[PDB]
């Protein structure tokens, strides 16, 4: 028997996946960078680096 | 490449005094 | 007597964007 000619429709899905780090910060250390408690003096600064 | 958005966080936290005072 | 240094926190955490993306 002959043949006639074949279609066909795909249908592919996404996928969803987060990956996520995550990094700490200091208490002790909070305000040499900041200045609510850093100080005029000389020493505060150098901390502060 | 070291300075003001950590050292932006830093600074102004400022315009936040409430955090009001009322249940 | 109510407003903004907790009401200061509050608005400014602004300037904080990075929190950088690199390890």
């Amino acid at each position: 028997p002959a043949d006639q000619p074949v279609h066909n429709y795909m249908i592919k899905r996404l996928d969803r996946r987060s990956l996520n780090a995550a990094f700490s910060i200091a208490v002790e250390a909070l305000g040499l960078i900041s200045g609510e408690n850093l100080d005029g003096t000389h020493i505060s600064s150098a901390m502060r680096l | 490449m070291s300075v003001q958005i950590g050292n932006g966080l830093l600074m102004v936290v400022a315009p936040g005094t409430l955090t009001v005072g009322s249940a």
